[PDB]
């Protein structure tokens, strides 16, 4: 949960949902909140932001 | 003279209403009042305007 990952477990995916409070599981990072498109630019070695 | 006095202290709040869509947009600007309001800290208005 700190870096880009390519070895995952056996879990199905789901389509994205915007502008609505949901439970989310991004690469094993679980939480609750609202997802919005961003204008931030990430470097190729970066996955999360704090 | 009260105008000259009110133009010499820079108040931090400048209005006690901050809508959810206002903090949801302009999210690239790291506003301090939005960050306080997202963690449960609020400022209440005075009784006498």
């Amino acid at each position: 949960l700190n870096a880009p990952a390519t070895v995952c477990g056996p879990k199905l995916s789901t389509d994205l949902i915007k502008n609505q409070c949901v439970n989310f599981n991004f690469n094993g990072l679980t939480g609750t909140g609202v997802l919005t498109p961003s204008s931030k630019r990430f470097q190729p070695f970066q996955q999360f932001g704090r | 003279i009260e105008d000259l006095l009110f133009n010499k202290v820079t108040l931090a709040d400048a209005g006690f209403m901050k809508q959810y869509g206002e903090c949801l947009g302009d999210i690239n600007a790291r506003d301090l009042i939005c960050a306080q309001k997202f963690n449960g800290l609020t400022v209440l208005p005075p009784l006498l305007t």
